[PDB]
């Protein structure tokens, strides 16, 4: 129907402040996992995370407004600024031109948003009463304030939408923006997934369900998707952003074309609140619908691959079932070894990584591959990047509640 | 306690400039937060709250409501 | 595009446990706002709320599971069960039939989800360490766990989506469901908006920005949309649910047809994080695009009408501007006087209310109209229900971040 | 202390029955949590937490993985 292209991209994570530094480090197999220093984790069973240590919020927003945004929003403003500037849309005042503004919206994704801000104000209220609740609390913490702050920063007035589907939020935010443009609700959409939940109650929430790796002595070796010695994910923080644009409108503008959206799929397991469906059946169906909509040959799969026992196993089964056999599965890698699993932000970050991999003919590797898992027997691009040109890339995301999202982007 | 009053004024002017990202210089007695300091309704309430904490005081809601210029808060804290 | 109908409806709020009792009490101009009892609010500046005092979670789920779901999810399970039975779609075992399960999804909406649960576990972790964080914390609090628990409860395996656009979430949840059916991503969608935030940090958050009414002495007169003595909203809890179905699919299986979806509009103000755009400019565009999209004469408008000074003013201005003059605005009412403003759930509750008003030729009134506001000069159906047959109804929702959603339903 | 042992065992039984919403009739010492009591991974870790609070005990995680039937938990409580 209407064709949609990617015309700008940005990302920030524990291996870089922009997409060129970050992707280069990811492709070389570096690892940004470190010991948690953003709070005191001395007494915690999990003390490692993909923390971003060189991020200065003052460089993205006025100091007065910094206290008005949870960290996840600060990271979203960094990623979207990079993508909007990257797109060439912005005028001399770094605004959307007033005559394009009503047809450019924003689709944001996050799992919980400002958790640390709710935690901090919950404790203020409990210790010293509601008079100690900070007035900037609510608007610093709500997931949709990603789109609130970004739409204001860029003057974009189209549909302002926000997805909160757990670890698949970043990917659903892409799909909802695609749907909006397909139904002529917008000509352009800013997409951004963002998450920052490295805080006591966040780490504690995932450790009490035993979903986090406790390889505290070697942080850079704890996140190891598909490896036999994996033992839980490592939580990362970050944000990825994309500008989607209707094709004719992109060409007319003179936009640069990173990729053209090809297909998507969405499903629910209706099985368990945290574990995936047997055989990754819901993932299978989402990948199937995406593949049948795209009608292309996928040369690279960026898997969700969080480094838990259940997710890597059942994603590999579903992959093998959807492509037909193990040999028929394209090269797959999860970059969660490099930057941690960034939850809500993961799908957005991993779409940027996937597109960049296609732009450059460099497929990033799944790191810390040391002991083959007989149940995980796909080609995971082990330890080192694979120079290979591909014509289309697929990115998978799954979240608690059994919600699944898949997107495919093809060469321009 | 004229010197004490002067120190209190200095502290209040510092707090206001810090919360509104403004230079203490702009914090004149006859300074309206919205027109002269670039503050809005949200900035105003959080500013009044920082004062209460910075000065371990409690501005009742009625007096906080009438606050228009820096000098209003200044007097209130003087008569504290 | 594909035609879409509402075939089942449910709701629970401070005036009823089901849509029949609730709507009757609302059309009667009754008021469910009470003194807060769910927590000790004695030291709080706001001590009133739309509390549901007769809801029993063990009636919608087994006792073992109640601990696993926040109150907003419990209310959602109540509302969706009602709507799923009403729709007549459930098999002999109260599940969606398997042959239809893959093509029935869920679109859920909430603003913050399980705030009380995040608050509790934040304090547990701040008093006894991370080992005291309950394993059921995360999946009890995430907004998309509405879709999580409901999809498992009814075995629906289609797209599983979640909107978190603050006070407009319930309306965006409807629209995302419509988008999904229109693009053939599903044949049916369960829609549900649910919110329950009556807790210390929830009340304190809104009090600290002076958003809430402090008329604690008369909880029945506190909420007064468009009245000259309005002084802030009253927080309400509840959930509303719809079953949407592609029109031919509903005819084939002989479904009850409450209404047909007619049009929608979505926009962002890109102006301010809490205050409405001047003249309701963003709200105007969303309403105009829903009206241009529905191409029907709207006989009744359920306004957002949260009973704040700015919102009710700017919504009234946008209403006159979009229809042409105050004389050309159809009859309008807000039911937030009756049940409070239910935040992310309001858009879902207010669509059920609006369709039922159309079904029964009874337009509910805006209560507590005691002093006309000269700036709010519309026909707000003051104090008493009006008998009028309408052929189309429009429902408005706006949220923090300047995000706007509008839907129109037409008589079947 | 036969009486003490009986008391401790009855406490454990009540706790398990309340958590899994199962009758104390089905909680045999040989009863398996997943097969015989309808519990999953999440239910187990929450039950272990309640027991540690219900008895002020602190089971290490390593040993907690090594649980299949209610008997293992009761024995561990006995060793206390
Ligand atoms: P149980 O055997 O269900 O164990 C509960 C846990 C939390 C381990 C759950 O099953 C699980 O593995 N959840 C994560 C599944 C996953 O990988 N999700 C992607 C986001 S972490
Ligand atoms: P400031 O003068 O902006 O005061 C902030 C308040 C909290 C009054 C805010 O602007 C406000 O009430 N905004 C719009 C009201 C509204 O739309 N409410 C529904 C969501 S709370
Ligand atoms: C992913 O689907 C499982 C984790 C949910 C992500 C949301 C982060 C909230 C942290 C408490
Ligand atoms: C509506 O737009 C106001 C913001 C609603 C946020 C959700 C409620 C949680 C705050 C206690």
């Amino acid at each position: 129907m209407r064709r949609i292209v990617v015309t700008g991209m940005g990302m920030i994570n524990s291996l870089g402040l922009n997409k060129e530094d970050s992707f280069l480090a990811i492709a070389k197999g570096e690892c940004g996992i470190k010991h948690i220093e953003s709070f005191d984790a001395s007494a915690f069973p999990v003390r490692i995370a993909g923390e971003i240590t060189d991020f200065d919020p003052t460089e993205v927003m006025n100091p007065k407004d910094v206290k008005k945004a949870g960290r996840f929003i600060q990271l979203a403003l960094k990623a979207t600024r990079e993508a909007m500037k990257d797109s060439g849309i912005l005028d001399a005042h770094n605004r959307c031109p007033e005559e394009l503004a009503n047809r450019m919206g924003v689709s944001s994704g996050s799992g919980i948003g400002g958790l640390g801000n709710i935690e901090a104000n919950s404790i203020f209220c409990f210790e010293k009463g509601p008079r100690k609740v900070n007035p900037f609390f609510i608007t610093s913490a709500l997931v949709n304030m990603i789109g609130g702050f970004t739409s204001i920063e860029f003057g974009i007035k189209g549909p302002n939408l926000s997805s909160v589907t757990a670890c698949a939020a970043g990917t659903h935010a892409i799909i909802e923006a695609v749907k909006t443009i397909l139904l002529n609700g917008a000509d352009r959409m800013l997409v951004v997934g963002a998450e920052s939940t490295i805080c006591p109650v966040g780490i504690g929430g995932f450790a009490s369900i035993k979903a986090l790796s406790t390889r505290n002595d070697e942080p850079k070796k704890a996140s190891r998707p598909f490896d036999k010695d994996r033992n839980g994910f490592v939580m990362g923080e970050g944000a990825g952003a994309l500008v989607l644009e209707e094709y004719e409108s992109a060409k007319k503008r003179g936009a640069k074309i990173y990729a053209e959206f090809a297909g998507y799929g969405e499903s629910g397991d209706a099985n368990h609140i945290t574990a995936p469906a047997p055989e990754g059946e819901g993932a299978f169906r989402a990948m199937k619908m995406a593949l049948e909509m795209a009608k292309v040959e996928v040369g690279y799969v960026n898997a969700h691959g969080t480094s838990t026992h259940y997710n890597d196993l059942y994603e590999s089964i579903a992959l093998k079932n959807v492509f037909g056999s193990k040999e028929k599965v394209p090269p797959v890698s999860s970059t969660a070894g490099q930057i941690g699993h960034c939850l809500g932000a993961a799908g957005a970050l991993e779409a940027v990584i996937s597109i960049m991999a296609m732009n450059q003919g460099i497929l990033p590797p799944t790191i810390n591959q040391e002991t083959p898992d007989p149940e995980c027997d796909l080609d995971y691009i082990p330890n080192a990047a694979r120079e290979k040109q591909v014509d289309a890339v697929m990115s998978n995301s799954f979240g608690f509640g059994g919600t699944n999202g898949v997107v495919i982007f093809k060469k321009a | 306690s004229m010197g004490y009053l002067m120190a209190l004024f200095e502290d209040i002017q510092a707090v206001i400039a810090e919360q509104l990202n403004v230079d203490a210089a702009q914090v004149t007695p006859e300074a309206e937060f919205v027109k002269d300091l670039g503050a809005d309704s949200l900035d105003v309430v959080e500013l009044i709250m920082a004062l209460e904490e910075k000065f371990g005081i409690e501005i009742p809601d009625e007096q906080a409501e009438k606050i228009v210029n820096v000098g209003d808060v200044v007097k209130y804290i003087e008569d504290n």
